RNA sequence: AUACGUUAAGUGGAAAAGGAUGUGGAGUUGCUUAGACAACCAGGAUGUUGGCUUAGAAGCAGCCACCAUUUAAAGAGUGCG
């Protein structure tokens, strides 16, 4: 099982994939194709894909949501936090703003519920120093 | 909580005889002993289960009582299923072959090497790489092991020589 | 020793209210193998379902004193007990049966607990 | 590093050290201090030596305190030289020593780095010492 | 190696003396150790 | 010689700072048959290296807000890496 951060727009050359996975016996040619389908949905963006490895080269993906707390940059408004969290409360942001980024967390967060993920995001807006309101 | 106070079974067939002072004559199928034992331990023969018992709670018999229970378990498994121990070698050209009753070993120095085995002893080769030493003796097994290990000490550079299986040299970056 | 009262009184208002329990061995724990059965808890139910493994025949059995005392049996070795508070009983009987067969901990071929006066055999 | 101002006199006589402290024997400006179990001539580089030691391990921490400043010379004829024909130079200075007395102190600090900086200071000291505390029955 | 003050260096050393003579000893064979 | 002990090195019959599961007494305290220290079998956190960084270094360049959840349990980290 290795891991990697495939960008969703293209699949081909060797340096970002390659031997990487063609040294795990993988069949490179037959699974580019794949990654450029469900992908389309959020072109542009690196998704992250988990990659299982069957004994008989079958293989199944799983893809992810973009990495977290770079959506509180966007909601704050401010390209970036503060160097001194909690020391220099640099940008707000209110709990309501927080449950819509939370939900487009889900699918990766393992949170058990809706009310436990906002408590996961809000251990991520205070690395920002981002006050909760 | 305590190592003399428990007590020991015995699978069977293995007949302990009781003789002073003190000697314990342990007999059976695979062969006997006799381990040398001072007269302030207390040993006693319940069924089919030997016992040890402390004469005192002083520091020096707290030692030595837990010591007697130790080697009288040694003794019942080896007069019973015995006991082997391992050797892994390693290196290209290592090898090794019996001539008779002595053990050839094919060790990297210039001269061969030869280790005789003591009576009670057999030392069979499965296999070019492994070693094995049986024996009904543990302190004898663990001694001709440790005769053998001689003959090459590990290099913690490369895994060469004798190695006990398992165990980790540790590693070393030469340059 | 106030803090271990805390561990019996609790377990027990579950107790009481219990509908049905399934044995389950500690050995081979992967923590892997616990969250496929903890998400099978989120689609039964929240946290009303109980994993504590306070298997101890000090600790469990006293609490199956008041009732379900057919736990003297199961009580040496390896357990993990679970208990139900709402949840009409079906699936979870099944659902852990389903995880041992394939791998991952052994079902201790399923001892049984309390569904009338009984023990082996899951439905 | 510490010497006073002024001294009324260039030169005084050693003396001679016996019994319990007159006082200081109780640290109370500090959470913990050094005491010592005997008797003995220190000279101020000594001194230096122990304070250097806490400032560094100490890192970011309350003042360390220093209840002793040293009073009486130690006289040092020039090397060589015939007895008598005059007394010699005070080369340094070394403070009174008593026993039971609390060479140093220190407040404001952990526990278990208090226990570390009582430690370096007794191998700077040749003086045998022990860890105390304060008392507050009080 | 040996000094009068045999002290341990890391968790992994134990002190155990033998024939009269405490010796630390440790899985890393620098940080073995004899007083006396 | 008698009685209660202590000492194991020839200390007794040669010093020190310092070091030590040496041993004999005294006291205090944590945990402890609603379970202790040893183990031997169980698992090791979830978002996550998380903020600020150094090409990248994710338990770990190092400076830290070092958060809250899954819970039988685990620091967004004890350590060998």
């Amino acid at each position: 099982v290795v891991k990697l951060q495939i960008p969703a727009g293209k699949a081909n050359p060797a340096p970002p994939v390659g031997p990487a996975l063609g040294q795990a016996g993988v069949n490179i040619m037959g699974f580019c194709k794949e990654f450029n389908a469900r992908t389309a949905d959020q072109a542009g963006l690196i998704i992250p894909v988990e990659i299982s490895v069957y004994e008989d080269r079958s293989f199944t993906f799983i893809t992810k949501t973009p990495p977290a707390a770079v959506l509180l940059k966007k909601a704050a408004g401010i390209e970036s936090g503060s160097g001194e969290p909690n020391r220099n409360k640099v940008a707000t942001v209110k709990r309501d703003k927080v449950r819509e980024i939370a939900e487009t967390k889900m699918p990766d967060l393992n949170a058990a519920d809706v009310e436990a993920a906002m408590r996961m995001v809000e251990g991520t807006a205070r690395s920002m120093g981002i006050v909760i309101e | 909580s305590r190592v003399g106070k428990k007590l020991l079974e015995i699978p069977s067939d293995v007949t302990v005889t009781l003789n002073d002072n003190n000697t314990v004559a342990v007999k059976g199928p695979k062969g006997e002993l006799t381990r040398t034992f001072h007269p302030d331990m207390e040993i006693k023969v319940e069924d089919n289960v030997l016992t040890v018992a402390r004469p005192s709670d002083q520091k020096e018999h707290r030692a030595l009582h837990g010591t007697t229970r130790s080697l009288l378990g040694n003794m019942v498994e080896g007069v019973s299923k015995g006991f082997e121990r391992g050797l892994e070698l390693v290196g290209v050209g290592y090898r090794a072959s019996k001539s008779g009753n002595k053990l050839v070993l094919n060790v990297g120095y210039s001269h061969p090497v030869e280790i005789v085995p003591e009576e009670g002893i057999e030392i069979e080769v499965p296999s070019q790489t492994k070693v094995v030493v049986k024996g009904t003796d543990k302190e004898r097994v663990g001694a001709i092991a440790a005769n053998i290990r001689a003959v090459r000490s590990p290099e913690p550079y490369k895994g060469k020589g004798i190695r006990y299986e398992g165990e980790v040299v540790r590693r070393k970056e030469g340059k | 020793a106030i803090e271990t009262k805390k561990v019996v009184v609790e377990e027990i208002a579950s107790k009481l209210k219990e509908s049905k329990s399934t044995i389950i061995v500690d050995y081979r724990g992967l923590n892997v193998s616990e969250v496929t059965e903890l998400r099978k808890q989120l689609r039964e139910a929240n946290v009303e379902f109980k994993v504590y493994k306070n298997t101890m025949t000090r600790r469990a059995v006293e609490q199956a004193e008041l009732n379900g005392l057919n736990d003297f049996l199961t009580g040496p070795n390896a357990i993990a007990f679970s208990t139900e508070d709402v949840v009409a009983p079906a699936k979870v009987l099944n659902d852990f049966a389903k995880n041992h067969e394939a791998l991952e901990i052994k079902a201790g071929v399923i001892e049984g607990k309390v569904s009338t006066v009984e023990e082996v055999k899951a439905l | 590093m510490l010497l006073p101002k002024r001294v009324k006199y260039r030169r005084e006589h050693r003396g001679k050290m016996r019994g319990r402290a007159k006082g200081g024997t109780e640290v109370h400006f500090g959470e913990f201090g050094i005491q010592a179990l005997e008797a003995s001539w220190i000279t101020n580089r000594q001194i230096e030596a122990a304070r250097i030691a806490m400032t560094r391990y100490m890192k970011r921490g309350g003042k360390v305190w220093i209840k002793i400043f040293p009073s009486k010379p130690y006289t040092a004829k020039p090397l060589e030289v015939r007895m008598g024909s005059g007394k010699g130079a005070p080369e340094g200075w070394v403070a009174v020593v008593k026993p039971g007395k609390v060479l140093f102190e220190i407040s404001g600090v952990s526990e278990e780095v208090a226990r570390e900086a009582l430690r370096l200071a007794s191998h700077k000291l040749p003086i045998k010492t022990k860890f105390v505390k304060r008392e507050e029955i009080g | 190696k040996v000094r009068p003050s045999v002290k341990p260096i890391c968790e992994k050393c134990k002190v155990i003396r033998r024939k009269g003579k405490v010796m630390v000893i440790c899985e890393n064979p620098k940080h073995k150790q004899k007083q006396g």
